[PDB]
């Protein structure tokens, strides 16, 4: 009745349905009462200064629980032996059995590792005793404290930005090109060199001794100069040891191009170096659109002198089409941040950067399977909000002739060409698969299809790893791309050449029969994910089946029983089997992942080399095998660290299973249950005392969709972490 | 649940608030908030 | 309540009007059609949403639609 | 609302506190055979001769009611009506609200609902962006 | 009657296994060291390793269902 | 190239397994002559045979022969069934002669496979192979 | 347009959008949509697990394009 | 290891943005 | 007798007989050459 303020038709219903479409409705902006496009985007401004905040105070937590609960000060002795403590165990639900043994990496309390790899990076980036994050926590206490000020402060009348200040691309690109990506990277080389670098090599730099010490004992004359090349003049040594001076160098940029010997990563002035770089390209392309000044461009210019041929319109009124839609900007936000999430997951591990987080396994392997879980579900954010940009804010008439008219003059080619590829491409993998595995388990394993990846170990030659046989670009010294003939500029291809050849490093993976199919099932997987999403974009205005869905909106439930049977035709529905099969492809993917590394890590590779080809051996030798550790943590005898791993395995088993409830089960049975509730209830001695102000009802029928998928990712997602968290834990520290 | 670190009786204190009088707390408001008129 | 819109396309075909479980729907006169009538939504805070409407309606696409919104006590069907 | 009651032995399925605190539904019909028909509420009861008064909690269940009654019995009952009676006291009257049964053209009726339009030409959410109405009602 | 003659096909489907290929006279003599097996499997793909030594020099399947005991049962 | 992987003649692995290749057939030397057979193809340290598909003709038989037959006999199936489809299409009655199959049209079609590729660019030169965007059925856009 | 006359839908909405009917009837009482046009293929109608549609909608005179 | 007092002092330095995120979501809901 | 002509040409029957031709040369041709892994 006054619950949902922003929305009047749910402040109607006597039912339930106003508290659940009250809580998912609350963030849709869009649909509130009283909504103009500037309320709308200054209401968005401001939580996004909230939400700035959330990120602030969530890396202020961590900071002041590795400062207060963590041992901090003990794993910057020896990084290798002590396991790093994330923080305290605090519930009074333990008995004596769990207490000692939750008590580890030498504390007194019970304590929780940490895999988040948060110590590895405050060791990295020069963080050395818990005054110092203690100092960094309350710092992020006080900027969180400044955001949450500034929303408040955007929210007032006076402050509150006008439309013509939002719907400025080119002042913001400009702004974020050059004084957010390029001035915070250049600020970053700025603290690798004068505080990362220098407590990497043994000085302490803090901020009493910032000014006073130099990050180089030549000045910034040289860099006036232009004589740069003493910043470059004697690296890092091969044989220095982290955190102390031994063959320290005092070179504060160079480009080595290869690891640490002794720290597994990338030498940190190389880090800064690569920051320096970036900055200097960043800020220059934060100069390119036009402002208050002459100079610059106009990105309605660019657009709509992109015209050919073989598209006719081409970009023509684009920039209007992606200035006033709020979700074609997030949906392109979102896809390349899924695209670089990805990046992020591939590059840190085999690119580690950190000290000893190539040494560390189990941390590695959750920040892996993190990040590329974040990035499919921004993968398909992106894609939702494709869909939901089709809906709402697509104009058919603006947009006339140009590439989005034209996506959707020909969506059922390129969806049933999807169609093929996703099929072709499935039923070889399972026919490859299940021939493989059949033939293994006829006793005879020498009539398996085991194909030769020889592209994707062809891609490796030509990035150096001579393993193969190839000598095509790197891999042999006497081509024109090793020895760059015109200036042999090449400084980091000996540290590259020694980095990717050393069988240690995860750095280009040796790659044999068993990874072909899987990668083919991980392109299945994208593919599959990718059809879903995009036949639920240009299918988002309506199909035969339903030519108006536009009218409808996004996420109705059907259209009734009629016209054959209209089940999950909104295009929510298609967000909804892509989240499916988005889980799946990640599973696939970090499946993987998983037991490459587990090969790699312990030595024995033949286990996945051979083993990997065939689905038993995917299920006896990974799920069977390295579980043995999992639910081994609590049993009869007694109990061990990996019992709260076990029993988020289960956990995880409960939620999957019961989000299986809410799939498969629909509303008309529990709509009926509920009322034979209801009437038990109202014809019962001394409840009837006790009434309803909300009638219940079901959950409805796109609603309960939602909470079965959020069941089947929560569970899947703990069912997961468990395992993975537990497995190499289990057998790696 | 001995605590060794600083103010040991700090999650003494503040995992029965935040595990009930924020809960109970927090869903009482909230109650009296979307039945409310 | 739901609302419920005949378009042109409506044939005046009655099969809508006697679908329909309230009887939210009525066949009014009209001059555009071979049956010179054409069906209305008079007591439309009556719809419950089950859209048997739409399932009987022979034109295609649909000369008649229900657009599913503000729910109540009658378009929810509570007998509680 | 005069009529007797159906002989109906009593059941669970019927009037909850719906009734007494907002609207509950009267179906009244008159039959001159006394015969048996299915309650929607679930069971069998007793026609009375003449004039019948059957309290129901749904609008659906009247007009379920009322087309048994003219379907499922061979000397069909269609003087059937549906009232809405409120706990204050005060009785509307809904189903025959015209004179006629809804299927056949009263022509003294009114065409609301009707959009002049198929669906073809309805109009695009872009265009009524921010405006706080929705594609069919504009 | 259709349906009874489909049950009678797979009974009789199950005594003819039982007669033609089957180790029962083998494992009548012997009922506690070998074990019964009425489904010998055509070596096609590989197919011969599932004629698993069963006892008695009879090579298939092991069956599962009490058809060996029943028929020990009924004489 | 191709270091990693030693021909199966001069491999150990290889000869450790080919000791104890199974019988697959009746016949009790198919493990003697599947040894022989698989002696000439490329395997890892693993002693399973590897296929190589780059198209090298070396590695021909590896994929490209089973690439070419299966095209063929598959294009073969494409092409009497779309036949069939298109000739049941004017006998009035085209929905239940794909219930009930005319096999006497049928089995004309299926022996007419023979020369699929030549029908093929004989009805995509004379345009039967493929329709007008706007003559086909489709969704709104 | 005449009976037996072969038209190609242009409606954007019905399911025969781009698809050939024989007209079957021209109405000439001054109505909305006086064309009967008559298809091979029959649509999406009827309640689920229904074995057909229909094979029959009304068109207007500007929404065909006679193809005979 | 860590004081006592800088626990409290990291309370009480929290306690700002508390007050600033209590206000920030009361002006948000209007 | 027109309608056992009429039933044996039936879909399921048809497609029966092409899936039961089409494993009888698969599983002859694995009978007489087994074990085909490439040329
Ligand atoms: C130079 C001036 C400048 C600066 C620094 C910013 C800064 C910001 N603006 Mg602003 N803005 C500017 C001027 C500026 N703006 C101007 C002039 C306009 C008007 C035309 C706007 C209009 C504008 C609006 C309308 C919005 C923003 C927003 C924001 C925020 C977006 C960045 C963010 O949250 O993620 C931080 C991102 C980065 C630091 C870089 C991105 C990360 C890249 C991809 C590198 C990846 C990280 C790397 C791999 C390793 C990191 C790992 C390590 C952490 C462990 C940020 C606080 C949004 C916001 O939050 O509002 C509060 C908002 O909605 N601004
Ligand atoms: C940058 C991130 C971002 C942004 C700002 C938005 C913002 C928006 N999305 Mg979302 N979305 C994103 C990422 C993003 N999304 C991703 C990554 C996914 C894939 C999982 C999607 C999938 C998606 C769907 C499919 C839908 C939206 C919609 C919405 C809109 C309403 C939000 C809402 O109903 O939530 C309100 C809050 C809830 C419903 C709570 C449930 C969320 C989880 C289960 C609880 C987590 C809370 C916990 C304490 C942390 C809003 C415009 C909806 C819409 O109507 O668009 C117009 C819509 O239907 N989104
Ligand atoms: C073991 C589980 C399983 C399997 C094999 C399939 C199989 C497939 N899904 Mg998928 N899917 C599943 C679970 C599964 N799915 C689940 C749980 C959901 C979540 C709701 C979905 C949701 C779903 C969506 C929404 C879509 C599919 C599609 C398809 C096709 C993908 C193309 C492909 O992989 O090549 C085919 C590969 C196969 C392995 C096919 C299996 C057939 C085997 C080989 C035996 C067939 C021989 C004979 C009939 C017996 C294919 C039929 C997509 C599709 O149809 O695109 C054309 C589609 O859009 N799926
Ligand atoms: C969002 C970040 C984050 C997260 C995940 C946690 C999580 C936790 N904290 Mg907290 N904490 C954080 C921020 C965070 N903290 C910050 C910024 C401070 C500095 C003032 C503290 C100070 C702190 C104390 C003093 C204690 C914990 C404790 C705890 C644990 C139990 C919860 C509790 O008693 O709440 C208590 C929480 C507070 C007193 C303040 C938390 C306020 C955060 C910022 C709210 C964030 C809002 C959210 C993002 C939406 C749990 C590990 C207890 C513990 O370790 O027991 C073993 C405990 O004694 N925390
Ligand atoms: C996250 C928060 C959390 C915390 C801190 C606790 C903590 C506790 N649980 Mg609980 N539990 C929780 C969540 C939590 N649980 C959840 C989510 C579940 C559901 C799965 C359970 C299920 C569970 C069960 C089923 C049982 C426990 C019990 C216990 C208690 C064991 C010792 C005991 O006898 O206490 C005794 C009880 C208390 C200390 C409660 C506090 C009451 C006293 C009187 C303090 C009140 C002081 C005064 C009256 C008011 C002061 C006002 C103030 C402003 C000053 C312990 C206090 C056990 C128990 O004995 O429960 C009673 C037990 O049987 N828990
Ligand atoms: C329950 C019904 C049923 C089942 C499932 C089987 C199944 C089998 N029979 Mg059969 N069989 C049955 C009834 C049954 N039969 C009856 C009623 C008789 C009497 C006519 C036979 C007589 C019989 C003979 C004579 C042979 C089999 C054989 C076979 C096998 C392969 C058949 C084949 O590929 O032909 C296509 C298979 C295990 C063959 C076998 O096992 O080879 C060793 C074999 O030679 N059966
Ligand atoms: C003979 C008829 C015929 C032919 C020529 C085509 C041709 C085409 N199909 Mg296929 N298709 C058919 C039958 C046919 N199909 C049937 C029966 C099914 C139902 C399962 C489908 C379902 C299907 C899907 C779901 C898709 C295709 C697609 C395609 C294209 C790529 C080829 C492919 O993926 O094959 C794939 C073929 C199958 C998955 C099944 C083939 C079934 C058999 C083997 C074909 C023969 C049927 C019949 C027995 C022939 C009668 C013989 C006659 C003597 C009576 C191509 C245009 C793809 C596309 O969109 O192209 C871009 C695609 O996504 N088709
Ligand atoms: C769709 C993928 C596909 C592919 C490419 C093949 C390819 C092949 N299989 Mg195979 N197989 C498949 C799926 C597939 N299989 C499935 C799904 C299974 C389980 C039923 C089998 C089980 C199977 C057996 C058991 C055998 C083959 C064999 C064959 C080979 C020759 C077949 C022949 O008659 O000559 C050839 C390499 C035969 C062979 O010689 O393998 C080397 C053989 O003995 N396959
Ligand atoms: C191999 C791994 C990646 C495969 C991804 C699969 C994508 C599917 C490819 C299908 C071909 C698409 C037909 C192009 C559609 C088309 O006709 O584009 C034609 C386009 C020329 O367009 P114009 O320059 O006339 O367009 C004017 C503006 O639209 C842009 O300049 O040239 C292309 O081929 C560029 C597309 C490459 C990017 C694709
Ligand atoms: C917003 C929106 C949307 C979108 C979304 C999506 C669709 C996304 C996706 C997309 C994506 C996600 C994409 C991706 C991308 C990719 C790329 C971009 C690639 C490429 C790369 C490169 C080019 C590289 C290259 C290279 C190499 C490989 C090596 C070295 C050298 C070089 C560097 C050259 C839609 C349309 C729906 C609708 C509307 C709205
Ligand atoms: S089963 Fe549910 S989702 Fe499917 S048509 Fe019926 S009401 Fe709609
Ligand atoms: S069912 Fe459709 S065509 Fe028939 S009268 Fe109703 S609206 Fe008109
Ligand atoms: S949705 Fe149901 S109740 Fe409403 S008008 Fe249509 S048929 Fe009648």
């Amino acid at each position: 009745t006054k619950f949902p303020k922003f929305s009047q038709d749910l402040a109607q219903d006597p039912t339930t349905r106003r508290i659940w479409y009250g809580i998912a409705t609350a963030h849709d902006f869009e649909t509130h009462d009283g909504m103009t496009e500037e309320n709308l985007y200054q209401k968005i401004f401001a939580s996004h200064f909230g939400h700035i905040a959330i990120i602030f105070l969530w890396t202020s937590g961590t900071l002041f629980h590795v400062a207060w609960q963590g041992n901090f000060e003990q794993w910057i002795k020896d990084p290798l032996n002590i396991r790093p403590i994330a923080h305290a165990i605090w519930d009074p639900h333990f008995g004596e059995g769990a207490v000692n043994a939750f008590t580890q990496a030498g504390a007194s309390n019970p304590v929780n590792i940490a895999y988040s790899g948060v110590y590895h990076w405050f060791y990295t980036i020069g963080m050395t005793t818990n005054q110092e994050l203690y100092s960094g926590a309350v710092f992020l206490l006080v900027l969180a404290s400044l955001f949450l000020f500034a929303g408040w402060l955007h929210l007032q009348p006076k402050f509150r930005p006008s439309l013509a200040w939002f719907k400025n691309a080119e002042s913001r690109l400009n702004h974020h090109l050059a004084g957010l990506f390029g001035v915070s990277s250049l600020a970053w080389a700025g603290h690798l060199v004068h505080v990362a670098i220098p407590e990497a090599r043994g000085q302490h730099v803090g901020w009493d001794n910032f000014l006073s010490t130099p990050p180089h004992p030549a000045g910034l004359m040289p860099f006036f100069t232009g004589n740069w090349g003493v910043y470059a003049a004697d690296p890092d040594t091969a044989g220095h040891i982290f955190g102390t001076s031994e063959g320290a160098g005092t070179a504060i940029l160079t480009f080595l191009g290869g690891f640490h010997p002794q720290t597994e990563s990338l030498w940190l002035t190389d880090i800064a170096h690569h920051h320096l770089a970036i900055a200097v390209i960043f800020i220059i392309a934060g100069h390119m659109y036009r402002t208050n000044w002459g100079i610059g461009h106009s990105i309605k210019e660019i657009l709509n002198a992109h015209k050919g041929p073989l598209t006719g319109a081409g970009h023509t009124n684009l920039y209007d089409t992606i200035n006033n839609s709020l979700h074609f900007q997030l949906g392109l936000a979102l896809a390349s941040l899924g695209v670089i999430t990805s990046l992020v997951a591939q590059h840190m591990y085999s690119l580690p950067s950190y000290a000893f987080i190539a040494q560390d396994h189990t941390t590695q392997a959750a920040l892996y399977t993190h990040h590329q879980y974040i990035a499919g579900f921004l993968m398909v954010g992106a894609f939702a909000h494709g869909a939901i940009f089709f809906v709402r804010d697509y104009d058919p008439v603006a947009n006339k002739d140009n590439v989005l008219a034209r996506m959707l003059e020909h969506k059922e080619a390129l969806i049933s060409h999807l169609s093929w590829v996703s099929l072709f491409l499935g039923f070889h993998t399972l026919g490859l698969y299940v021939h493989n595995d059949v033939v293994v388990a006829f006793g005879t394993p020498e009539k398996q299809i085991l194909i030769e990846p020889v592209f994707a170990q062809w891609i490796q030659a030509t990035s150096g790893k001579a393993l193969y046989g190839f000598d095509v670009l790197l891999s042999n010294p006497d081509s024109i791309a090793s020895t760059a003939w015109p200036n042999y500029g090449n400084v980091w291809l000996p540290g590259w050449l020694d980095a990717i050849n050393s069988g240690t490093n995860s750095l280009f993976l040796t790659i044999g029969p068993g990874d072909f199919l899987v990668h083919h099932a991980i392109a299945l997987g994208l593919h599959t994910t990718a059809l879903i999403l995009i036949k639920g974009a240009l299918d988002a205005r309506g199909s035969k089946l339903m030519p108006d869905k536009k009218d409808f909106g996004y996420s109705f439930p059907c259209d009734g029983p009629g016209r054959g049977g209209t089940c999950d035709i909104s295009a929510w529905d298609a967000f909804y089997l892509a989240m499916f099969w988005m889980l799946n492809t990640l599973g696939w993917l970090t499946f993987y992942w998983h037991w490459k590394h587990l090969g790699v890590w312990s030595g024995n590779v033949a286990q996945f080399n051979e083993n990997s080809t065939y689905l038993m051996g995917w299920f006896r030798d990974y799920l069977w095998a390295n579980s043995a550790q999992l639910i081994n943590g609590y049993n009869p005898y007694g109990v061990n660290n990996l019992s709260v791993w076990a029993w988020m395995f289960l956990f995880g088993h409960l939620v999957w299973a019961t989000g299986f409830m809410f799939l498969i089960s629909w509303r008309g049975y529990w709509q009926e249950l509920i009322e034979t509730i209801v009437w038990a209830h109202e014809r019962t001695p001394l409840a009837n005392l006790v009434r309803w102000k909300d009638k219940p009802v079901a959950l409805s029928i796109v609603q309960a969709r939602l909470v079965g998928l959020a069941h089947f990712t929560v569970g899947y997602v703990l069912t997961y972490a468990a395992f993975l968290i537990a497995s190499t834990a289990g057998k790696f520290g | 649940m001995d605590g060794s670190y600083a103010a040991s009786y700090l999650p003494w204190i503040l995992i029965p608030m935040v595990g009930w009088l924020f809960p109970a707390v927090t869903m009482g408001l909230l109650f009296i908030h979307i039945e409310s008129e | 309540s739901h609302s419920v819109k005949i378009y042109d396309t409506c044939i005046g075909c009655t099969q809508c009007v006697r679908a329909c479980p309230l009887d939210v729907l009525e066949m009014v006169p009209w001059d555009g059609c071979k049956a010179a009538q054409i069906a209305s939504s008079p007591r439309t805070e009556d719809c419950v949403g089950c859209k048997r409407c739409e399932t009987a309606c022979p034109t295609d696409f649909l000369s008649i639609r229900v657009y599913l919104g503000a729910e109540t006590t009658r378009s929810m069907g509570l007998a509680y | 609302l005069s009529g007797q009651p159906p002989k109906f032995g009593g059941s669970t399925g019927g009037l909850l506190s719906k009734a007494n605190r907002e609207e509950k539904y009267a179906i009244t019909w008159t039959s001159a055979s006394e015969q048996v028909f299915e309650m929607p509420t679930g069971g069998a009861a007793i026609m009375n001769e003449g004039e019948n008064l059957l309290y129901l909690a749904r609008k659906e269940q009247c007009l379920a009611l009322g087309t048994q009654l003219r379907t499922k019995f061979k000397p069909k009952i269609q003087d059937y009506k549906i009232y809405r009676v409120y706990p204050s006291g005060e009785v509307q009257y809904l189903h025959p609200a015209d004179g006629v049964f809804p299927e056949k053209v009263n022509e003294g009726r009114e065409a609301q609902g009707t959009k002049t339009r198929r669906i073809g030409q309805n109009p695009e959410p872009v265009t009524i962006k921010f405006s706080g109405k929705a594609p069919y009602e504009v | 009657f259709g349906h009874l003659a489909v049950v009678f096909v797979w009974l009789s489907g199950m005594y003819f296994h039982g007669a033609k290929f089957s180790n029962y006279e083998g494992w009548l003599a012997d009922p506690t060291h070998i074990k019964p097996s009425a489904q010998v499997v055509w070596p096609i793909v590989g197919q011969g390793i599932l004629n698993g030594d069963v006892g008695g020099g009879f090579h298939g399947i092991q069956i599962t269902s009490g058809l060996f005991y029943l028929w020990r049962a009924s004489g | 190239d191709f270091a990693n992987l030693t021909p199966c003649s001069e491999n150990p692995a290889y000869l450790a397994k080919s000791k104890n290749f199974l019988n697959t057939t009746n016949d009790p030397n198919s493990g003697k002559i599947r040894a022989e057979r698989y002696a000439s193809a490329l395997c890892g340290p693993e002693g399973y045979p590897h296929l190589i598909v780059d198209g090298r003709f070396t590695h021909a038989g590896d994929f490209l022969i089973p690439s070419i037959l299966f095209l063929y006999i598959a294009g073969w199936i494409g092409w009497v069934g779309r036949s069939y489809l298109i000739e049941i299409r004017e006998s009035k009655n085209p929905e239940m002669q794909e219930v009930v199959i005319n096999v006497p049209l049928a089995i004309k079609k299926m022996l007419g496979g023979f020369l699929w590729p030549l029908a093929a660019v004989g009805e995509y030169t004379s345009g039967k192979l493929v329709m007008k965007d706007s003559e086909i059925p489709t969704s709104p856009r | 347009l005449n009976r037996g006359d072969k038209v190609r839908i242009k409606r954007t909405e019905s399911y025969w959008y781009g698809d050939v009917g024989t007209v079957a009837s021209v109405e000439k009482s001054g109505i909305l949509y006086p064309v009967i046009v008559r298809f091979d293929r029959v649509n999406y109608n009827g309640f689920s697990g229904s074995a057909s549609g229909v094979n029959t909608n009304n068109f207007a005179e500007n929404e065909l394009e006679l193809v005979q | 290891a860590l004081s006592d007092t800088q626990i409290l002092a990291a309370l009480v330095v929290a306690l700002l943005p508390a007050f600033l995120a209590f206000r920030l979501s009361t002006e948000l809901y209007k | 007798m027109d309608g056992l002509k009429s039933f044996l040409s039936t879909a399921p029957v048809m497609i029966m007989a092409l899936l039961t031709f089409t494993a009888g040369i698969l599983i002859e041709f694995n009978r007489f050459y087994p074990d085909l892994l490439f040329h």
